[PDB]
C-alpha cells in the first residue's frame, strides 16, 4: 500500500508494512548546493536514528525484542487496546513524557548490562 | 535442495562515469596528498575492453584545467584601463595611464610584441594580468576514483586505446599525468615501452587528428635570450602594471615512425611530411609556456621530408593568450627579469592528414583534449557493485 | 513592431545591444466573472 | 545444440491485428538469451528482439517479446503492411547459437478460386528433342493446392515439379507453376494429357487438358 | 552508420575453394564489434558456421575444420574487413552467406552471452552456388494460348542464376508472374512466365518477353504468337 | 592477500574466499568542492547497500545464508557449474533479469515473516 500507507490504521496492522516506510528512509557551483545539504542532512538524521538501534539491541530492522520491563505508569492500557483500537501518531503522543525515559532505559537496562553480562557468563 | 545467499564483496564492476579527486605529491594545492606508496593490484584471467576515445575522464580533466585557471586570474589585477615605433619583433609603445589619482596621468616607456598590438585584446574580450606570485610550472597530477569505484589500468606494453585487454589491473590513483600545455609537440608526457604506436579516432577518416607516442625521448631547448627589465608603474590605487632540437636524434625518430606507420597506409606508399596548412596561431604553431614566458616556435624546420619505403626552430612571443578558445577572458603575462632557458623531453606528436601514394602529415592542433588522451588511454572508471546472490544449500538458523 | 537592434561596443569585449496592447476574449469573461460573483456567496 | 521448434509455421492475420509466434526450445534458457529477427524476401534479415522482453534500437514498440522457462513468444500488435514476411527465433544461451524453423505471416483474403490452363509443349522445343507441359494455377487463396498430371488417363509422378509466386501485394492471392517434362519419343506415344487440380476454392476437382493436335 | 558490403555472387565446381570479403563501414574496430558468418540454404532456416571476436577464430562443429574465418582491422585506406573461406564445396553448400556485426565493447549488452550472441549488423548477401554444370545460355520456348485467357515464356536449361525476364519491352507489366527457379535433375536451372490478358485482344496485339541472362552474357526475345 | 578485486577472473568458489578484500575498501572555497560530493556520495552509497544488508535479514558482513527457496526458473544449473565453472561477472549477467524479484523476496521472503514469528515466539 505504499510509503506512509498504514497511518492511520492501528498499530497492530500497521507493523506489517514496516519495510515500506523503512525501505523509503534513505530513498536509494550554487544553486545545487542547496540539494547537497539536504543529502548530507539525509544521513546523518539515517545514522542519528540507527546510532540508537545500535546502542540499543536491535540493529536487526524493523522489529526487535528487549528486556525492559514496560512500566505501568507510562500508558497502562490493554494490549488489545494499544494495538487493536490506536494509531501510532495517536500511541507516539500519549507515551510522549515517558519516551526518553525509555529510550534511557533501553540503552543501559538492556544492552550495557547484557553484554557484560555475556562477557561474565561466556568465561567458561 | 538449493536456496539463496547473500554475498558482499563479490568482485563485480561496472563502466561508469564519475567526479574525480585530486592527489598531488600554486593550482595544485588545496588538492589530497598521494599516498607514500601507492597499491597496484593485477586481474588475472581478466579481459577488459577499453575505449579511449569514449572516455569521460579526458573531458573531466578538460572541464577541471578551463574552469581552474579563470581562478589563477581572479584575486589578480585587472587591466581595463589599457604611439608605437619599432624587423622589430617588439615595439615601443607610449601611453598614458591614470595613476593613483583619477586626474593625474602618466606617460610610460613599453616594450609589447608585434603580436599583441590599441592592444588586439580589446577588439574580442576584456584583460586580467596573471598574479606574478603564482607560477605555472608543471607538476604531476594523479585523478583518483572515490570509494565504491575503481579505475583500470591497462598493462600493456603496445595498445592504441581500443578493444580487448588481457592484463588489466586496478588503481585508486592514476599515475602523475603532466598537464603540460604543448601544442603540435607533445612535452614531457607518457613514453611508450618499446616500439612506438599511433592512434586515431578514426583511421579511415583524415580528419580524425593522429596521435603519435615516442619510445625515444627528444631534449628540445628554447631560450629567451634579452635581459629584460620590469619596472612597476603605478596604476593604482593598489594595482600595478608590470611594464617592460637536434636533427642526430630527430631522424631516429621519424625513421622509427615510418615504420610504426606499418601497414596503416600500406608498406609501399611514400610518406611525406609538411608544415601545418594554416589555422589559429595556436595550431600553426609548437605553442607552449616555458618560464612563465609563452613559447610559439616555428616546427617548419622538423616537418620536411619525404620518406621511401627503402636542428633550430624560429621562436616569437606573445605577452597575452586566449587559451582554449575562451573569450570574454585574456590573461597578460608580466614578463620576467632575466634570460629564460628550458629543457624539455618532446614525447610524442598530434598529426593530422590530407584529403596514388601520397601521404601528408603536420603537427597537430585543435582541442587541447588529444593531449591528455596521450595519457589517459590506459584508464577507464568502473563502479564497484559489491552485492551478489547466489544458491549455496545452507539455510538460516531457526 | 519589428524591431532592429544594434550592438553598440562598450568594449572591451562587453557590448550593449541598443534598440503594444494585449487582448482577451469578452464572451468568456463575462461567463467567468458570474461564476465569480456566485462563488463569493455567502462571504458577503 | 539447442534445439529451436517454432510455430506455428504460417499465420494469416490483417492490418491492426495482434499476433503471436511462439518457439520452443529442447532445453529451458534461463538466462533469455533469445532474439527474434524480421526478414521480407530477398532482403537481409533485421535483429528485432534479443534476450526476450529488449527492443534494438529503431523497432517499433508493438513489437514485445516474452520469456518463461522453455517457450518463447513474439507478439505483434497493431500487424503493419511493413510487418509481414517470415520470423525466425535464436537461441545463443549454448554454442552454436540455433535459429528456428521459421514464421511464415501471410495477408488475410477472402478464398478465391484458383484459373486453371494449360499449356501443350512448343513445337520449337519439340525439333530440341524435349518435351516440357506446363499447367498454370492463377490468382488463388489460400496456398495450399495440390496438382497431379493424368497422361493417357494415367497417373505419373515422379517427373512433376512446381513453382510459387510470393503472395501479391494488391490482391494477397498467389500463383503457381507445374511444369511436367519427359522424353520427346514417350511424348508421341502417349494420347492424351490432362491437368487436375484439387483446391479448397473449387467445388469438385477442375481438370483441364488437351490431346495431342488441336 | 554501419553497413556491411559482401563480396560479388560466385558460381563454383564442387571440391573447389571460395574466399567471401565483407567491408565493416562504420564499424570503428573488430576490438569492439564482432563478426559472425552464417549461411541460409535456399528456402531455409539459418544456420550459424563461425565468428571472429577477440581475435580468436572459431567455427561450428558441422562445419568445424572445413572453413577459415580471417579478419584485418581498419586501415587509413580501407575499413576493416572480414573474410570466410571455405573449401571443399558440395551441393549441399549452395546459399547465402551473411556477414554480421554485434558490438562488444558493453558486458551486460545481453546481445552476446560469452561469444555465443545475437546479430546486429547484417549484410547484402553472396549467392554461392555449387553445382558440376557450367555456364549455358537459356533455351527460350513460348506458351502459346488456344481456344479472359493467359500465354507465357518457358525459359529452360539456364546456369547459373538470375534470368530476368521482361514483356514488350517492360511495356506490358501489370499481371504478369514470373515463377522463381527450380533446379532441374540435369542440375540446370529453368522457370516460366506467364500473362493473363483479355482473350479479345489476342489477335489485336503482339507479345513477346524479354530473357537476359548477364552470366552467359545472352538475351533473347521470343515472340509467343498464339497457336 | 590478492588484493583489492583480485579474484575478479576467478571461480566464484574461489573467488568467496577473498571477500572481505572488496568489502574493506568499498569505503576505503571551490575546486575542492568536487572532492566533497565525492565523500559524500560515497557513503551513501554504501548505506543504501547496507540498508539493503539490513532490510534482509544480514547485516552480518561477508555472507548469509536465507529461508528463500531458488525456484529452478532463476538458474537450472548445478552448483557445480556455478561455483566451479563461471565467475561473478559472468553470473550477475545470467541473473539480471531476477535480481530484483530476489531482492524483494529476501526482505519479504523471511524478515518481514521470520521476524514476526520469532516475536511470537520470544513471548513463551
Ligand atoms: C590495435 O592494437 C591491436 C593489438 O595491439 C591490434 O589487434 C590486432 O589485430 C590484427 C588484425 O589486423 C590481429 O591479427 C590478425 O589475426 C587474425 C586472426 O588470427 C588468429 O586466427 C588465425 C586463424 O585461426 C584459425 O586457424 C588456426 C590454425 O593455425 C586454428 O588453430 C585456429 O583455432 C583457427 O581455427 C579455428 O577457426 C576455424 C575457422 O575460423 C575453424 O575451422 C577451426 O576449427 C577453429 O575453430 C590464426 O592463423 C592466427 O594464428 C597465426 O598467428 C599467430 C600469431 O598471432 C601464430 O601463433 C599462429 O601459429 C598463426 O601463425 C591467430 O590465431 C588473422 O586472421 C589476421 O591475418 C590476416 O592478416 C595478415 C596480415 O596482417 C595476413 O598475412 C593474413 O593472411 C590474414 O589476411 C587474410 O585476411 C585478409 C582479410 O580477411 C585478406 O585480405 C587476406 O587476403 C588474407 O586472406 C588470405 O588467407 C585466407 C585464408 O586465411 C585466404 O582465403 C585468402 O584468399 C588469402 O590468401 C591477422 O593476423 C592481431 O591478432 C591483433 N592483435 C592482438 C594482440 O590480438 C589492432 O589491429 C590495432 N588497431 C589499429 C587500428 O591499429
Ligand atoms: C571513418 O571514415 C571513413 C571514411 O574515410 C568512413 O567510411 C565511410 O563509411 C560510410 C558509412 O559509414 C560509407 O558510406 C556508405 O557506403 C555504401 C557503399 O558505397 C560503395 O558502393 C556504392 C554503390 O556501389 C557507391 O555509390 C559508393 O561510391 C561506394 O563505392 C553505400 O551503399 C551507403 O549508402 C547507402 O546507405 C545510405 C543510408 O543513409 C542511403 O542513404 C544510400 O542511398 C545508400 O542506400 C542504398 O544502399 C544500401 C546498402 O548500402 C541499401 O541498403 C539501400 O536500400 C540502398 O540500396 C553509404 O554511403 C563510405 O563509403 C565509407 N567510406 C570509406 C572511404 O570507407 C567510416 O564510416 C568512418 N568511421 C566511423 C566509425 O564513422
Ligand atoms: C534482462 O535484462 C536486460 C538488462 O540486462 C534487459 O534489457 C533491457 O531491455 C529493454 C527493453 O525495453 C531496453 O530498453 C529499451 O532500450 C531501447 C534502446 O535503448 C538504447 O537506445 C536508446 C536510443 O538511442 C538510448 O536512449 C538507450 O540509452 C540505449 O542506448 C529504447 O529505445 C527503448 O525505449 C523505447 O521504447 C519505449 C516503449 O515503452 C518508449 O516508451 C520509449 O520512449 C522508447 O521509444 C527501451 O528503453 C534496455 O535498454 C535493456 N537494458 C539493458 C541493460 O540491456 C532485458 O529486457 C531483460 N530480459 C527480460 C526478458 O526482461
Ligand atoms: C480489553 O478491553 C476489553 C474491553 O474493551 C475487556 O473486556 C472486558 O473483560 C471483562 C472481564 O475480563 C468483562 O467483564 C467485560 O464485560 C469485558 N468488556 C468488553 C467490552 O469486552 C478485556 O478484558 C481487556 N483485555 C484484557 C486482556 O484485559
Ligand atoms: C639542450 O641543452 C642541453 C644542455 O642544457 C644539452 O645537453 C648537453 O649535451 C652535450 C652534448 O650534446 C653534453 O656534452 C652535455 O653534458 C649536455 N648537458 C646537459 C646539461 O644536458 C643538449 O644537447 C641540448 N639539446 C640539443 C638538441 O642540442
Ligand atoms: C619538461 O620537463 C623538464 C625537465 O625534464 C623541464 O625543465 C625544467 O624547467 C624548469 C622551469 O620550467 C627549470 O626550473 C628546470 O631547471 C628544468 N629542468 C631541466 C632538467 O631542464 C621543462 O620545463 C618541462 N617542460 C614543460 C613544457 O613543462
Ligand atoms: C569433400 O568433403 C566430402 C564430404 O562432404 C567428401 O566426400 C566423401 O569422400 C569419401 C571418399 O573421398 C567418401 O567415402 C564419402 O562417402 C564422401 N562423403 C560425401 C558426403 O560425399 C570429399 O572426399 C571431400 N573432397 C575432397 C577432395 O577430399
Ligand atoms: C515507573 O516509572 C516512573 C517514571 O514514570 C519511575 O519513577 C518509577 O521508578 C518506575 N517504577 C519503578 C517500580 O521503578
Ligand atoms: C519461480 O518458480 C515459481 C514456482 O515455484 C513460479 O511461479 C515463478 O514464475 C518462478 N519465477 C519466475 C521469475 O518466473
Amino acid at each position: 500500500l505504499g510509503f506512509l500507507g498504514a497511518a492511520g490504521s492501528t498499530m497492530g496492522a500497521a507493523s506489517m508494512t514496516l519495510t515500506v516506510q523503512a525501505r523509503n528512509l534513505l530513498s536509494g557551483t550554487v544553486w545545487g548546493i542547496k540539494q547537497l545539504q539536504a543529502r548530507v542532512l539525509a544521513v546523518e538524521r539515517y545514522l542519528r536514528d540507527q546510532q540508537l538501534l545500535g546502542i540499543w539491541g536491535c540493529s536487526g530492522k524493523l522489529i526487535c525484542c528487549t528486556n525492559v520491563p514496560w512500566n505501568s505508569s507510562w500508558s497502562n492500557r490493554n494490549l488489545s487496546e494499544i494495538w487493536d483500537n490506536m494509531t501510532w501518531l495517536q500511541w507516539d503522543k500519549e507515551i510522549s513524557n515517558y519516551t526518553q525515559i525509555i529510550y534511557g532505559l533501553l540503552e543501559e537496562s538492556q544492552n550495557q548490562q547484557e553484554k557484560n553480562e555475556q562477557d561474565l557468563l561466556a568465561l567458561d | 535442495n538449493l536456496w539463496v545467499t547473500v554475498y558482499y564483496g563479490v568482485p563485480v564492476w561496472k563502466d561508469a562515469e564519475t567526479t574525480l579527486f585530486c592527489a598531488s605529491d600554486w593550482a595544485t594545492h588545496a588538492c589530497v596528498p598521494t599516498d607514500p606508496n601507492p597499491q597496484e593490484i593485477h586481474l588475472e584471467n581478466v579481459t577488459e575492453e577499453f575505449n579511449m576515445w569514449k572516455n569521460n575522464m579526458v573531458e573531466q580533466m578538460h572541464t577541471d584545467i578551463i574552469s581552474l585557471w579563470d581562478q589563477s586570474l581572479k584575486p589578480c589585477v585587472k587591466l581595463t584601463p589599457l604611439q608605437c615605433t619599432n624587423r622589430g619583433e617588439l615595439k615601443n609603445c607610449s601611453f598614458n595611464m591614470t595613476t593613483e589619482l583619477r586626474d593625474k596621468k602618466q606617460k610610460v616607456y613599453s616594450l609589447f610584441y608585434r603580436l599583441d598590438v590599441r592592444l588586439i585584446n580589446c577588439n574580442t574580450s576584456a584583460i586580467t594580468q596573471a598574479c606574478p606570485k603564482v607560477s605555472f610550472e608543471p607538476i604531476p597530477i594523479h585523478y583518483c576514483a572515490p570509494a565504491g569505484f575503481a579505475i583500470l589500468k591497462c598493462k600493456d606494453k603496445k595498445f592504441n586505446g581500443t578493444g580487448p585487454c588481457p592484463s588489466v589491473s586496478t588503481v585508486q590513483c592514476t599515475h602523475g599525468i603532466k598537464p603540460v600545455v604543448s601544442t603540435q609537440l607533445l612535452l614531457n608526457g607518457s613514453l611508450a615501452e618499446e616500439e612506438v604506436m599511433i592512434r586515431s579516432e578514426n583511421i579511415t577518416n583524415n580528419a580524425k587528428n593522429i596521435l603519435v607516442q615516442f619510445n625515444t625521448p627528444v631534449q628540445i631547448n628554447c631560450t629567451r635570450p634579452n635581459n629584460n627589465t620590469r619596472k612597476s608603474i603605478r596604476i593604482g590605487p593598489g594595482q600595478a602594471f608590470y611594464a617592460t632540437v637536434s636533427k642526430a636524434t630527430w631522424n631516429e625518430t621519424l625513421g622509427k615512425v615510418v615504420k610504426q606507420l606499418r601497414k596503416h597506409f600500406g608498406n609501399n606508399t611514400i610518406i611525406r611530411f609538411a608544415n601545418s596548412s594554416g589555422g589559429d596561431l595556436e595550431v600553426t604553431t609548437h605553442s607552449f609556456n616555458c618560464g612563465g614566458e609563452f613559447f610559439y616556435c616555428n616546427t617548419s624546420g622538423l616537418f620536411n621530408s619525404t620518406w621511401i619505403s627503402n636542428i633550430t626552430l624560429p621562436c616569437r612571443i606573445k605577452q597575452i593568450i586566449n587559451m582554449w578558445q575562451r573569450i570574454g577572458q585574456a590573461m597578460y603575462a608580466p614578463p620576467i627579469q632575466g634570460v629564460i632557458r628550458c629543457v624539455s623531453n618532446i614525447t610524442g606528436l598530434i598529426l593530422t592528414r590530407d584529403g596514388s601514394t601520397t601521404e601528408t602529415f603536420r603537427p597537430g592542433g585543435g582541442d587541447m583534449r588529444d593531449n591528455w588522451r596521450s595519457e589517459l588511454y590506459k584508464y577507464k572508471v568502473v563502479k564497484i557493485e559489491p552485492l551478489g546472490v547466489a544458491p549455496t544449500r545452507c539455510k538460516r538458523r531457526v | 513592431n519589428n524591431n532592429t537592434r544594434k550592438s553598440i561596443r562598450i568594449g572591451p569585449g562587453q557590448a550593449f545591444y541598443a534598440t503594444a496592447h494585449c487582448n482577451v476574449s469578452k464572451a468568456t469573461w463575462n461567463e467567468t466573472l458570474g461564476k465569480v460573483v456566485k462563488q463569493l456567496r455567502k462571504h458577503f | 545444440d539447442i534445439q529451436m521448434t517454432q510455430s506455428p509455421s504460417t499465420l494469416s492475420a490483417s492490418t491492426g491485428d495482434t499476433v503471436r509466434i511462439s518457439c520452443r526450445a529442447s532445453q529451458s534458457i534461463t538466462g533469455n538469451w533469445v532474439a527474434w529477427y524480421q526478414q521480407r524476401p530477398g532482403k537481409a534479415p533485421r535483429l528485432l528482439i534479443y534476450r526476450g522482453a529488449a527492443l534494438l534500437g529503431g523497432v517499433p514498440s508493438r513489437f514485445r517479446g516474452s520469456a518463461a522457462g522453455t517457450d518463447f513468444t513474439l507478439t505483434i500488435g497493431n500487424l503493419q503492411a511493413e510487418d509481414f514476411g517470415t520470423f525466425y527465433c535464436q537461441q545463443y544461451d549454448t554454442y552454436p547459437g540455433t535459429f528456428g524453423q521459421g514464421t511464415k505471416v501471410e495477408v488475410k483474403r477472402t478464398v478465391a478460386a484458383p484459373s486453371v490452363f494449360i499449356f501443350p509443349p512448343s513445337d520449337e522445343q519439340l525439333k530440341s528433342g524435349t518435351a516440357s507441359v506446363v499447367c498454370l494455377l492463377n490468382n488463388f487463396y489460400p496456398r495450399e493446392a495440390k496438382v497431379q498430371w493424368k497422361v493417357d488417363n494415367a497417373l505419373q509422378s515422379g517427373n512433376s515439379q512446381e513453382s510459387v509466386t510470393e503472395q501479391d501485394s494488391k490482391d494477397s492471392t498467389y500463383s503457381l507453376s507445374s511444369t511436367l517434362t519427359l522424353s520427346k519419343a514417350d511424348y508421341e506415344k502417349h494420347k492424351v494429357y490432362a491437368c487436375e487440380v484439387t483446391h479448397q476454392g473449387l467445388s469438385s476437382p477442375v481438370t483441364k487438358s488437351f490431346n495431342r493436335g488441336e | 552508420q554501419i553497413h556491411l558490403v559482401q563480396s560479388g555472387t560466385e558460381v563454383k565446381k564442387p571440391g573447389s575453394s571460395v574466399t567471401v570479403s565483407c567491408k565493416a563501414y562504420g564499424v570503428n574496430t573488430f576490438g569492439l564489434y564482432a563478426v559472425n558468418w552464417v549461411r541460409q540454404a535456399p528456402g531455409q532456416s539459418l544456420e550459424y558456421i563461425g565468428q571472429i571476436w577477440r581475435w580468436k577464430s572459431s567455427a561450428s562443429h558441422h562445419f568445424r575444420g572445413r572453413v577459415l574465418i580471417s579478419a584485418v582491422d581498419l586501415t587509413g585506406s580501407s575499413p576493416p574487413i572480414s573474410s570466410l573461406e571455405i573449401k571443399n564445396l558440395t551441393s549441399d553448400d549452395t546459399a547465402v552467406y551473411f556477414c554480421t556485426t554485434t558490438s562488444t565493447y558493453d558486458r551486460w549488452s545481453g546481445l552476446h552471452h560469452d561469444g555465443v550472441m545475437a546479430f546486429s549488423s547484417w549484410g547484402q548477401g553472396t549467392l554461392i552456388s555449387v553445382s558440376a554444370a557450367s555456364t549455358k545460355g537459356p533455351s527460350v520456348f513460348p506458351l502459346a494460348p488456344s481456344s479472359t485467357a493467359a500465354l507465357g515464356c518457358l525459359v529452360k536449361d539456364y546456369f547459373p542464376e538470375p534470368v530476368t525476364v521482361s514483356w514488350n519491352s517492360g511495356a506490358l507489366t501489370s499481371g504478369v508472374h514470373t515463377f522463381p527457379a527450380v533446379l532441374q535433375s540435369s542440375g540446370l536451372y529453368s522457370l516460366s512466365s506467364v500473362v493473363t490478358v483479355p482473350s479479345s485482344s489476342l489477335g489485336t496485339q503482339t507479345y513477346i518477353c524479354n530473357v537476359n541472362h548477364k552470366p552467359s552474357n545472352t538475351k533473347v526475345d521470343k515472340r509467343v504468337e498464339p497457336k
